[PDB]
């Protein structure tokens, strides 16, 4: 899976 | 594919955050390939991190 974030962006 | 240094860079985010290399990645791609910011990256969203990236870290 995917479409996941880290670092406020 | 990828750069020795943005390679290098996934085992210290894979071994920082441990959140799993391929989601580590994610990170490293999702933290502009900065390191401090992906460090902080980890650190930073976890919130919706699944228990699959996150690693016992």
């Amino acid at each position: 899976d995917s479409g996941f974030s880290f670092g406020s962006k | 594919r990828l750069n020795p240094v943005q390679l290098e860079l996934l085992n210290k985010l894979h071994l920082e955050t441990k959140l799993n290399a391929e989601y580590t990645f994610m990170l490293a791609e999702q933290s502009n390939w900065n390191y401090e910011v992906a460090i902080k990256g980890f650190q930073s969203s976890m919130n919706g991190i699944p228990r699959e990236a996150f690693v016992q870290f």
